[PDB]
RNA sequence: GAUCGCUAUAAGAUGCACGAGAGCGAAAGCAUUUUCAACUGUGUCCAUUAAUCAAGAACGAAAGUUAGGGGAUCGAAGACGAUCAGAUACCGUCGUAGUCCUAACUAUAAACGAUGUCAACCAAGGAUUGGAUGAAAACCUUGUUCAGAACUUAAAGAGAAAUCUUGAGUUUAUGGACUUCAGGGGGAGUAUGGUCACAAGGCUGAAACUUAAAGGAAUUGACGGAAGGGCACACCAGGAGUGGAGCCUGCGGCUUAAUUUGACUC
């Protein structure tokens, strides 16, 4: 975007709302 | 003849002629039919509202003299593929019937749409 | 006279038929005639010395440009419809929730006519299909 | 058997010049309003004798 | 070169429509490039709705209207005055 | 035609459909068609015919 | 005994309204109800199996060919009737091929988004189709996110300009990978050669010669039997008339030694 954030370090909000593979390190969204 | 009685009129006026056809309710049996083109002297007239006019004025004279003092209208124009709009006399016709003392009942359309319609006369390009 | 020879005849009678009796005679009469109520006035009915009809005018006037269009056979006609709290434009059902409304559109319908209207009942309780999509008008319009 | 109408108001001119005048006049035996075409000068105020009233000169 | 953006029509995701048949001309035309309108028209004009409650057999009789779609081409669409030119900058309007 | 309505007819198409429109293809074919027929076959036109 | 009105019968074709800058499909295309492709979900499996592609092959609108069935509506050829100086055309009426299904051919279109396929970055905003995840308790309102057809703005980038922004941007600051095509205009997609097709034709396909332009986007003007807005004895309602008759006068023509000459729609 044009707003330019810091992404070496993401918010742990908007951590949650990316996609699980377009994340800083891919995670699951998987439990059990 | 007989006392007052309901018909229906099925007035079918197109773009180059008026029919102004009365029968009973059953559709069947008619009593008068008198058409745009019968009262006048010009083939281009058959289609003016005065043509129509009187040619309804006359219908009610021989639908009072057999006691059909009301009818149900059924409007319509040659819609079959051409166009549905019904031509300059026809809500001539029923006005000038409506002013004869005549009681209207109920006025339907019944122009024929197309529910799947076959080819239509023109080609590609159309009457240019 | 040509018209000397007719007799005529009568059919609450709702009206009158002239002959010259010989009579499959088919006559059609206004539903608000039949039942002296201008509530009933958009149907039309059928008599054989037979059938009902849903008018030209309320046949076109039913049919909204935004909106699906579920028809089934006794023909039954009925349209998806908005919502009080509905912003989009556009109200359309998928190709699955259209049969999900056609196997109780008429299989409803045939349940009761078959087992045995001019009130209302049927046709408005073949609405709640509401259950899978909002629906609102919903006629019977032709019998044969 | 002529039925004579007053006019109300004048709704332009037509008929390709300016030789006609589509005035819309009423009756003032049953107050029954009438459109009909007019030839020549009129005001709203002035009146008109018409031969047919029968005829709703709308020109479509 | 494109005097219009979306070519007259307005199709993107298709590559074939059906044709139908213009109201005036009867020319063939395609679904998308046809100018469609809407008309409600009542049967009885309003110069003679008075006259049939003067005399109707009827109580609370309420005249209908009549429901046509026309579609027209562009031919007989700007020759009948229902859509005309419009300017460079004038013609984006879609409203 | 109009015919009583006493008249017997069975129902469906004669068997043996499509027959002619086999070309054939030679005179010997032409002439073991009329095996059990009259005799017609070799035709001399009137033309070429004495007079 | 037409047109018109009610009721019945059979086949042919069609699939309105719902029908949208909506959906699916590689393209062609797909519209009455009662095998395959894609997206999403996924702490499932293999591990480079990948992209583009000469040769080669499938599908490929409409018309067209061959043989059957069908042949209702429209209708190349054709026949009349109009209009015109002529009209062999537009307008009206009739009508063979065709339009429909089957089987086998043909393989061309403005087959168009005139924009090849795959891949990374890419400003702001509304809205839409199909899913997943929360609140609001299948549909409706709202948040995050993936895929899809599109749209609005740009003072930015590109371009010769129109315009493009889900590129036609990241290009004289020139190189991500691959295939095809083009070299001024005619001759000309013509000839010859080869090959495919029952045929019409398709695919590959030059030269001799000729010529200073052909062409692309925008500006002004003019023009429109294009539209919108106004005006004029331009016209409508009229008056006087001219044109008709004799005569004055001017012009052309004839004549003559000369019949002097300029001017020729407003």
């Amino acid at each position: 975007p044009l707003i330019e954030v810091d992404l070496l370090n993401p918010t742990a909000a908007s951590e949650a709302k990316a996609h699980k593979m377009k994340r800083l390190v891919p995670t699951p969204n998987s439990y059990f | 003849s007989t006392k007052d009685a309901f018909g229906v009129a099925h007035i079918y006026a197109t773009f180059n002629d008026t029919f102004v056809h009365v029968t009973d309710i059953s559709g069947k049996e008619t009593i008068i039919r008198i058409t745009g083109g019968m009262r006048v002297k010009a083939d281009r007239d058959e289609s003016s509202p005065y043509a129509a006019m009187t040619a309804a004025q006359d219908v009610a004279k021989r639908c009072k003299d057999l006691g059909v003092t009301s009818l149900h209208i059924k409007m319509r124009g040659e819609g079959g593929v051409y166009s549905k709009t019904p031509g300059p006399g026809a809500q001539a016709a029923l006005r000038a019937l409506a002013r004869a003392n005549m009681k209207i009942g109920r006025i339907e359309d019944v122009t024929p749409i197309p529910t799947d319609c076959t080819k239509r006369k023109g080609g590609r390009r159309g009457r240019r | 006279e040509p018209f000397s020879k007719k007799e005529w005849y009568n059919v609450r009678t709702v009206g009158q038929i002239v002959v010259n009796a010989q009579l499959g005679r088919v006559v059609e009469v206004n539903l608000a005639d039949l039942m002296e109520n201008e509530k009933f006035g958009a149907y039309n009915y059928k008599f054989k010395c037979h059938g009902l009809k849903l008018t030209t005018d309320k046949l076109r006037s039913i049919v909204k440009k935004w909106c699906t269009l579920i028809e089934t056979s006794i023909f039954c006609i009925g349209f998806t419809s908005r919502k009080s709290n509905q912003i989009k434009k556009t109200s359309y059902a998928k190709s699955a929730q259209i049969k999900k409304i056609r196997k109780i559109m008429n299989n409803l319908i045939t349940k009761e006519a078959a087992s045995r209207l001019r009130e209302n009942k049927l046709p408005k309780e073949i609405v709640a299909c509401s259950k899978v999509f909002s629906m609102d008008n919903v006629y019977i319009r032709k019998v044969k | 058997p002529v039925i004579y109408a007053q006019v109300t108001e004048i709704l332009g001119r037509t008929g390709s010049r300016g030789g006609v005048l589509q005035v819309r006049c009423d009756i003032m035996g049953e107050n029954r309003q009438i459109l009909r075409n007019v030839k020549g000068p009129i005001r709203v105020g002035d009146i008109l004798t018409l031969l047919e009233a029968e005829r709703e000169a709308r020109r479509l | 070169t494109s005097k219009r953006r979306n070519n007259g029509r307005s199709k993107k995701g298709r590559g074939h429509t059906q044709n139908v048949r213009c109201s005036h001309c009867g020319r063939c035309v395609p679904k998308d490039k046809a100018i469609k309108r809407y008309q409600i028209k009542n049967i009885v004009e309003a110069a003679a709705v008075r006259d049939i409650s003067d005399n109707s057999a009827l109580t609370k009789y309420k005249l209908p209207k009549t429901y046509m779609k026309l579609e027209y081409c562009v031919s007989c669409g700007i020759h009948g005055r229902v859509v005309r030119v419009r300017s460079r900058t004038d013609r984006r309007n879609r409203l | 035609k109009t015919l009583k309505s006493n008249c017997r007819a069975m129902v469906g198409i004669i068997a043996g459909g499509g027959r002619t429109e086999k070309p054939i293809l030679k005179a010997g074919v032409a002439y073991r068609m009329y095996k059990a027929k009259r005799t017609t076959w070799p035709r001399v036109r009137g033309v070429a015919m004495n007079p």
